[PDB]
């Protein structure tokens, strides 16, 4: 909601580094999710 | 121009009389943009309504 909330504000007219690793966090979560599914099936 | 803002489209209007060439789209801001499909160029926003 917060991320989608920000886009609407633009339409109606030091946190960068954190927002920069927003792109990195999404890539890591997708990679982490795939191994977790693979690691639970064997378990 | 040089100012580009991406606005979500909430309405799409397509009619046989209008044909495949013209597509009617309504943006979140309130303006209406018409996109014309072209073999030569992938997409053209030919007309801006109520800018």
């Amino acid at each position: 909601r917060l991320l989608k909330e920000v886009k609407y504000f633009l339409l109606l007219r030091t946190a960068k580094d954190i927002y920069t690793k927003a792109e990195t966090y999404r890539t890591q979560i997708v990679a982490l999710d795939m191994i977790v599914d693979n690691y639970n099936h064997i378990k | 121009g040089e100012n580009e803002e991406i606005i979500g489209g909430t309405a799409l209007e397509y009619n046989v009389e209008a044909g495949p060439s013209k597509f009617l789209i309504g943006t979140e801001s309130g303006s209406i943009l018409t996109a014309n499909k072209k073999l030569k160029k992938p997409v053209e926003i030919t007309t801006r309504y109520g800018l």
